[PDB]
């Protein structure tokens, strides 16, 4: 599907020449396949209007978790590129003491959006964020926890297409980013469960808690432009990286992130 | 007043090189010098004991062989004997190495060398052949010409080993294999450690016994 | 951050403080210390006070990251349909509930006292 | 040597203090060091300390300012509150910022001031929290209306578009009887260590 | 601090992995290497704590209740889940599958076979569990057995905990109802901790993740890996496991 | 095992008490599992498995808490040459001292074991009875918890007249005949008194002196030294310190009686 990446040569900087294609094309290649034998439609179309099409909908479940499973990895390989640093073939595997070492994300930076352009994305990072060390912090440290299938977004509030505030969330396995498509879906499922109920206060008080939740400061709803995702899952990092290389894996796809990319995604402010 | 000794404590000598040790220097009536370096040379085993006993012979190399010699033929005699008459022995060639008449044991200027001038660099010696048995007592014996004597002491006492010194140390490895060897006419290691850490009252609370009796039984015996 | 007194053998350890967390010591101001005392005893920095301020970066970090690592998996156990029955802060209020109750009571008998 | 060995033991770890272990006064933050036992510990009344601690204390968890004193009793409290409420913030989710504009101070003689926060939070500002329902915007928590209200260890200002008559003015002071719901806006932090919450009630 | 366990005939194990279903490269990347990740993050997280003395099982009950500390809860359930599907794999420490094992399949499910029973399960864990996971065949204070699914460190020991289905994507009204269910049963625990009663214990836990298969079997092919698993398992340990 | 359990009927579910069967048979066999854990203090493991006093070393003492003396105030200035510093607010038992006291006191007591003597373990404080119990049952030997009523050496007649009083072997073995009534009213002294609190029984003390019996006691930095033959230098107070010291001094009384039982055998 993309152009960046090929099954001959991958990228110098993260995957070698096997562990890419494990990482990616294999992947992909069984995600598709999987949504063809689900849904008897061969058109790809557009993957997010497709999962808003089936969202909050248990029989056609699946279909909008392969969907979202192709989007969200397409959506990561899109931000990446190529680094200095040696691929990990040449290099050593990390072994138990990994775990032991100060991350440098505190004391540290590099490549930021300022080296390349990318001059107000970086001053809407900071605004966000405070500053683009604390972004950074936040972003390879919830990757890190996330401890399974899932990915990391950087987001941006949508109340043209404007936004009010950058924001950075994480969703796991085959979850979206977009938050309009599953909004308010179990507090409709408590609603019928309540409807039943009566059919054959708490629940009034849970429904309150629920709604305040929910609903913004304005707005009848919120949604989010997604800016840039990193996926968390085994699948990728443990061929190269091994077990104990995953922040490792994490602070090389943060040093080959091309912000260009990024910036074009982040809409105009109010 | 004793302590155990650290976690990160290992004994310097591992079974391999003490197993090599054992190969080589062990001499019968007869040997020498010559004969051990011999034994080095054509040693065969383990490549770690092997670059053990080939780093011991260049050291060997390195020192001077007639005062090796002298050693190994004073060691012998020494374990034979008892423990005055090998005093005098020593004594006596202790004399000899001073007044040397045969000139053979270039000593003084090896001194000077060492302790006067300089520590840095070895002696290079003008002697170097292999010395003949009767020379070799000559060298270490007395004569008519000079008078020698020990200075007398209160307990004037002679005996061939030690009185006190096999009951307050760790135990030889001579005296486990004679325990087995009585246990034999079943056996096992954990029962000889009880029988060297516990039934015995002067080696009870011994402090690397244990360890020591296990290295001694890696070595030697078998299952 | 309540801290353990009742000491596992303090023989059997062995931590290089080349970095703070080692295994069987907890991350704490402690471990930041010895990493001060470290880098002064190995002249990485000479001056006592950067040092300090060093370890306390590293500490830091740290501490964030211990700090992401509760929150995404507390959201992980959302999202898979685990349940908690008392969260920290219901457990409180259920703890204030009781003393209130309490007051209450005995607040009414003084009123009354006074009354009289 | 021994000396060694004891500097850098767990009781040399505990930092001195002859603080009041009650303190009537305004507490901002923890005064002492909590230290918790193990529950078999607890049941051979051993706490890592000088001496044995009273059966009578059944709390794993205490605070101490002498390990024996002329008395020939350890002065002690048994409770460590600070740890619950630390918790409870932690719980809210409310990440602390400097209201001043001013930078993170955990990124880059002696200052005996708060470093930033005490250590109550190390969270950062730019995160949401997903759920099963959604994307949490407002931060639902239960607390209690004193006369400012007491929310999850904490007490906060607070602010409304109407002021309830029908719950405030049944029970004019016995309003912290009855939890109701609040959406904590922002925490900010002054000089002197004090956590300045401000929350909205909610009905 | 905790340290893995030493398995019968490591030697062997580290040469060539498992007979049939993992390799010594894939066996090392499940084990010798996972397995002790996730004993040193247990250990770190729970260094200073009371939970250091708690072996990982007892660790993860004291924790299940508790909504923060959930790391150390999953760290826990991993290790011993991990540990459970490792005594399942080994070969000697040809058994069969008991006789009384056989008799409560049948009374579970229908008079079914047991390859009927291992289809199923085969089955649950496609559908089920996206992403990481666990496969659990368990049995219930009644005496019958249940296949339980879980979805990256759920316990198949402590149902709140169970983590049997994913609320990232869309559910049905009867999961949902189900929830509920649960939820209201937790709640009428009445307790300060809040903890409910469970009597579930696995027999055959299987290992979803892809520390097992990703190596050996590549991103697909988790349902052949399961079956190669399934065939090929310690039944003696499971017979073990499984009379009151 | 278990020959009074009803077995609930196939078709209905588990009863309680094969629930709990069950329960204790995962225990057994598969809880305890995920991990080993090493290098931690488990309270009970210094009562029935106490190290001998040659492998003690400073290290251990100090994690026992052995090292930490009464008080700067409550200073005995008797106890001075024992004591290697203060630090807060507490005098600071010198440990290399502590330890050789700990393997002469150990070494006694392990030779009043292999001679037959009668071990008596005195220990009033309030944890301090399980750990004394079982030291005096590791060597034959007996113990004191609940108060040592005042002249049980001194007055022994009076005190402890009506008492079954037995005969031994050189084994441990009742031998049981009929004791005559001349031969049962004399008093049967103690060989070794050892005390885990000096300071709270003087009592004893006084009486062993006077009844001229060799005494071990844990002298902390408020206790007089002198009022006993042995004195260990340690902290007396905290109940693991006490049991560690004890359960050496236990370890090395069974082993002394170990030898005696091999030496009857042979
Ligand atoms: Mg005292």
């Amino acid at each position: 599907a993309l152009e960046h990446l090929k099954e001959g040569a991958p990228l110098k900087g993260l995957f070698s020449i096997e562990g890419l294609q494990k990482a990616w094309f294999d992947r992909v290649k069984y995600l598709d396949a999987k949504l063809n034998d689900c849904t008897n439609e061969a058109q790809q179309k557009p993957l997010e209007t497709l999962i808003h099409e089936n969202s909050k909908s248990a029989s056609k479940k699946h279909i909008v978790n392969y969907a979202s499973s192709l989007y969200n990895l397409k959506f990561s390989m899109s931000s990446l590129q190529g680094c200095i640093r040696t691929p990990p073939e040449e290099c050593p595997r990390l072994g138990p003491e990994a775990l032991l070492q100060t991350p440098d994300f505190n004391r540290t930076i590099s490549n930021e959006p300022l080296t390349t352009g990318n001059e107000r994305l970086q001053a809407a990072l900071i605004s966000s964020f405070g500053s683009l060390m604390e972004f950074r912090t936040l972003l390879i440290n919830s990757n890190l926890a996330i401890s399974g299938d899932g990915f990391t977004w950087l987001v941006a509030r949508r109340q043209d297409i404007e936004y009010d505030k950058l924001f950075i969330l994480n969703t796991y396995n085959a979850g979206t980013p977009f938050n309009f498509s599953t909004s308010g879906v179990m507090n409709e499922l408590n609603n019928q469960y309540t409807n039943m109920e009566k059919q054959r206060a708490k629940q009034a008080k849970t429904k309150f808690i629920y709604e305040t939740q929910q609903k913004g400061f304005s707005g009848k709803e919120v949604s989010y432009i997604p800016l840039l995702a990193i996926d968390a899952s085994p699948k990728t990092w443990l061929t190269d990286y091994g077990v104990f290389g995953k922040r490792e894996y994490l602070e090389r796809v943060w040093d080959s992130i091309e912000w260009k990319i990024v910036e074009s995604r982040l809409p105009q402010r109010t | 007043f004793v302590s155990p000794l650290p976690k990160d404590y290992v004994f310097k000598y591992s079974n391999e090189k003490l197993n090599v040790i054992e190969a080589c220097f062990n001499l019968s009536k007869n040997g020498t010098i010559e004969d051990i370096m011999n034994n080095l040379r054509q040693y065969e085993g383990s490549a770690e004991g092997k670059a053990f006993a080939q780093e011991i012979k260049t050291k060997l190399l390195t020192k001077s062989p007639s005062s090796l010699q002298i050693a190994l033929r004073l060691v012998q005699e020494n374990s034979r004997d008892h423990i005055e008459s090998a005093i005098k022995r020593d004594l006596y060639t202790a004399a000899n190495m001073c007044m040397n008449q045969d000139s053979l044991v270039e000593f003084s200027e090896a001194t000077k060398h060492k302790l006067i001038d300089k520590q840095r660099v070895p002696y290079p010696w003008t002697k170097k052949e292999q010395l003949f048995v009767s020379q070799l007592t000559s060298i270490t014996s007395p004569k008519p010409s000079l008078p020698m004597s020990l200075l007398r002491n209160t307990s004037n006492v002679t005996w061939t080993q030690y009185p006190y010194h096999s009951k307050y140390q760790l135990p030889t490895e001579q005296e486990i294999a004679a325990y087995i060897e009585k246990r034999t006419n079943k056996v096992t290691e954990r029962e000889v450690l009880n029988h060297f850490a516990n039934v015995i009252p002067s080696r009870r609370g011994k402090l690397g016994i244990q360890s020591l009796c296990k290295i001694v039984c890696e070595r030697k015996c078998e299952e | 951050r309540p801290k353990i007194l009742v000491e596992n053998e303090i023989g059997d350890e062995n931590y290089d403080w080349s970095h703070m967390l080692q295994i069987g010591r907890p991350l704490d101001g402690e471990s930041v210390i010895q990493r001060t005392m470290y880098l002064i005893k190995t002249k990485q920095y000479g001056d006592m006070v950067e040092a300090y301020d060093h370890a306390r970066y590293e500490f830091y970090a740290l501490r964030m990251q211990e700090e992401t690592e509760q929150q995404v998996a507390l959201e992980e156990a959302e999202m898979f349909g685990s349940l908690f029955g008392v969260s920290a802060i219901e457990h409180g209020i259920q703890k204030e509930q009781e003393v209130l109750d309490v007051w209450e009571k005995k607040v009414v008998e003084e009123t009354e006292l006074m009354a009289a | 040597t021994l000396a060694e060995l004891l500097g850098r033991s767990r009781i040399a770890q505990v930092a001195n203090n002859h603080k009041p272990l009650t303190y009537t006064g305004k507490k901002f933050h923890p005064t002492h060091q909590i230290i918790e036992t193990k529950p078999s510990t607890l049941y051979r009344q051993e706490w890592g300390l000088k001496s044995a601690i009273p059966s009578k204390i059944k709390s794993r968890y205490l605070v101490y300012n002498d390990l024996d004193t002329l008395e020939r009793i350890t002065t002690f409290e048994p409770r460590g509150g600070t740890q619950w409420n630390r918790l409870r913030f932690q719980e809210m989710g409310v990440p602390i910022v400097s209201n001043i504009g001013r930078q993170n101070p955990f990124f880059k003689k002696f200052n005996t001031e708060i470093i930033g926060t005490g250590g109550l939070s190390y969270s950062l500002p730019g995160k949401l929290k997903n759920s099963p329902n959604g994307v949490i915007q407002r931060t639902v928590v239960p607390g209690r209306i004193l006369n400012l209200a007491a929310i999850g260890g904490f007490v906060a200002d607070v602010v409304f578009f109407q002021s309830p008559p029908s719950s405030f003015n049944s029970m004019g002071d016995f309003i912290r009887m009855k939890t109701f719901l609040f959406e904590i806006l922002e925490a900010s932090m002054e000089k002197n260590g004090s956590v300045s919450m401000h929350a909205r009630l909610l009905e | 601090i905790h340290v893995v366990p030493k398995l019968p005939n490591s030697k062997a194990l580290l040469q060539n992995g498992v007979p049939n279903i993992l390799s010594s490269s894939g066996f090392k990347t499940v084990w010798f290497d996972y397995q002790r990740y996730l004993c040193d993050k247990l250990t770190l997280a729970t260094a200073g704590q009371s939970l250091e003395s708690y072996y990982p099982f007892h660790i993860l009950l004291k924790t299940a209740g508790n909504p923060l500390q959930s790391n150390i809860f999953n760290l826990a359930s991993s290790i011993h889940n991990n540990h459970l599907f490792v005594e399942n794999i080994l070969p000697s420490a040809k058994t069969e599958p008991s006789r009384l094992f056989l008799s409560k399949i049948k009374d579970s499910f229908n008079g079914s076979d047991w390859e009927v029973v291992k289809e199923e399960m085969i089955y649950r864990a496609e559908n089920e569990v996206l992403g990481q996971g666990w496969l659990f065949l368990v049995e219930n204070n009644e005496k019958k057995l249940f296949i339980l699914t879980s979805n990256n460190n759920g316990t198949p020991y402590y149902f709140p905990r169970n983590q049997s289905f994913d609320l990232n994507s869309a559910i049905s009204i009867d999961e949902f109802a189900t929830l509920k269910q649960m939820k209201e049963l937790i709640g009428k625990s009445t307790k300060l901790n809040g903890k409910v009663q469970d009597w579930t214990m696995p027999i055959i836990c299987v290992n979803l993740w892809d520390h097992a298969y990703l190596h050996d079997y590549g991103v697909g092919n988790r349902s052949k890996y399961v079956k190669n698993v399934l065939d090929n398992l310690n039944w003696s340990v499971v017979n073990n496991r499984i009379f009151s | 095992p278990y020959p009074n359990l009803i077995p609930s009927a196939n078709d209905k579910p588990y009863s309680s008490q094969e629930l709990f069967l069950r329960q204790l048979n995962h225990s057994m066999r598969t809880a305890k599992l995920g991990a080993t854990i090493s290098k931690v203090y488990y309270p009970h493991k210094d009562i029935f498995y106490p190290p001998l006093p040659e492998n003690i070393t400073v290290e251990s003492l100090m994690s026992a808490g052995v090292h930490l003396g009464q008080s700067t105030s409550l200073w005995r200035s008797s106890t001075q040459s024992y004591i290697y510093g203060e630090y807060k607010g507490i005098h600071i038992i010198d440990l290399n001292q502590t330890l050789s006291y700990l393997k002469r006191a150990a070494k006694v007591v392990e030779g009043v074991s292999e001679s037959g003597g009668i071990i008596l373990f005195l220990g009033t404080r309030q944890g301090q009875k399980r750990g004394l119990e079982e030291a005096a049952k590791k060597t034959h030997g007996y113990y004191v918890s609940t108060r040592w009523i005042p002249g049980t050496l001194t007055n022994s007649t009076e005190i402890s007249g009506i008492w079954e009083k037995q005969e031994i072997d050189s084994n441990d073995n009742p031998t049981e005949r009929a004791l005559s009534p001349n031969e049962t009213s004399k008093q049967v002294k103690p060989d070794l008194l050892v005390v885990l609190n000096p300071t709270e029984n003087r009592n004893a003390l006084l009486e062993a002196i006077k009844s001229r019996v060799p005494t071990i006691a844990i002298i902390d930095t408020d206790s007089e030294p002198s009022l006993v033959t042995y004195p260990i230098p340690g902290n007396d107070d905290s109940l693991r310190s006490v049991n560690f010291l004890l359960g050496v001094l236990a370890r090395a009384g069974q082993r002394g009686l170990q030898n005696r039982l091999a030496r009857n055998n042979e």
